[PDB]
């Protein structure tokens, strides 16, 4: 399922700005 | 409703030309405790020993700021905070400096991040998605109205208060613009299109914002998304899109007009503007009145346990404050 995919994926906590 | 935009632009205008500076000191406020970290340094629980207040402060390291080449947007972020007022947006009380950092001190909103909530439930039923969606509507009107554009919008920026409203808080990419304006940046799950296609940008950034912000709060994970930033900017590109079978008729249409890759057919940027939003059919049990008074009932109501109370934040690792003796980029920072 997507929701799986997601859960197992490395951006489920809190992410950063990205400043560039 | 615009004839009240009227007044408030007028606050505004005030505000922005001259704005306050030097308003407390650090010795008036004890600390108690990291409510969060961030890019520059770090947001804390203090309590004014005069009138047993709790307020946030975001504290800014001039030196890691000048680094990471952020100055204008620091500056940005306080002149424009403090020229604001909005009951959705977070109210910033106090700002001053001293030899190493920069403070602001804000209400404090002790219902936590909307994203941790979100991320403990799962995801929000429609109702409830629809209950926060209407008051960013309502404040981007509003920034919008002011030639601000945000640039931020993701739930960790969200705050729930007390009464289950949402508060915006992070500022940094904050910008007073009229036309378009090029600077990358944001959060990846959150960047429009034009904006990695380094096209020169306006005020749409927003409203696609306000697309992928809904669908999150709706399936409980983002449209775009992958391990590496590179990977969700292909996507985000791309455009394409698949739906929860949960969702409704309603919310894929509003989703598909907002997460419009083609600027000539994104919702908030057409003739009628922001109409277009507010007079969609998933609104079309929205009362912006109510809202805008703060009259309807929260779905949901952080747990309080008296002021000081940080439950509903995680919990970080304590470093103390270090002041120099020296003056650090002192020139830099003259206007904050
Ligand atoms: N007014 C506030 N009340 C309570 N918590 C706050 C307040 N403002 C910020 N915080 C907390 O600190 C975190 C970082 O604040 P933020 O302004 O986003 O710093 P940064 O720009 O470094 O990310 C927020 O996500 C929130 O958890
Ligand atoms: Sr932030
Ligand atoms: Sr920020």
């Amino acid at each position: 399922t997507t929701y799986a995919d997601f859960i197992a994926s490395g951006r489920t906590g809190r992410r950063a700005s990205i400043h560039d | 409703v615009k004839e009240f935009l009227a007044k408030a632009k007028e606050d505004f205008l005030k505000k922005w030309e001259t704005p306050s500076q030097n308003t407390a000191q650090l010795d008036q406020f004890d600390r108690i405790k990291t409510l969060g970290t961030g890019s520059f340094g770090r947001v804390m629980l203090v309590k004014h020993k005069e009138s047993g207040n709790h307020y946030a402060m975001k504290i800014l390291d001039k030196q890691k700021v000048v680094k990471l080449k952020q100055i204008e947007h620091t500056l940005n972020e306080k002149r424009i905070l403090q020229a604001v007022n909005f009951p959705f947006l977070v109210k910033l009380e106090f700002s001053f400096k001293d030899n190493s950092n920069l403070y602001m001190v804000m209400e404090y909103v002790a219902g936590g991040e909307m994203f941790s909530h979100l991320r403990r439930i799962g995801r929000f039923s429609e109702p409830h998605a629809r209950f926060y969606a209407a008051q960013i509507v309502l404040t981007f009107e509003y920034l919008h109205s002011l030639d601000l554009i945000y640039r931020d919008l993701k739930p960790e920026n969200l705050l729930i208060d007390q009464q289950g409203y949402i508060q915006v808080t992070d500022f940094g990419f904050a910008k007073r613009v009229k036309g378009r304006t090029w600077t990358l940046c944001g959060t990846p799950e959150y960047l429009a299109p034009e904006i990695i296609l380094s096209k020169g940008y306006n005020k749409a950034v927003d409203w696609w914002a306000l697309g992928v912000l809904i669908y999150e709060m709706a399936a409980g994970y983002p449209p775009f998304f992958a391990d590496q930033p590179i990977q969700i900017y292909e996507k985000i590109v791309s455009g394409k899109v698949r739906f929860p079978s949960h969702f409704s008729s309603d919310l894929k249409d509003l989703l598909r007009n907002l997460l419009q890759v083609d600027l000539t057919k994104r919702f908030g940027n057409l003739k009628n503007g922001v109409n277009d939003i507010k007079n969609h059919k998933w609104f079309a049990t929205t009362d912006w009145i109510a809202i805008y008074q703060r009259k309807v009932e929260a779905p949901f109501i952080p747990k309080f346990k008296g002021p000081g109370d940080t439950s509903n934040f995680d919990d970080y690792e304590e470093e103390e404050i270090r002041v120099s003796i020296n003056e650090k980029c002192g020139k830099e920072f003259t206007e904050f």
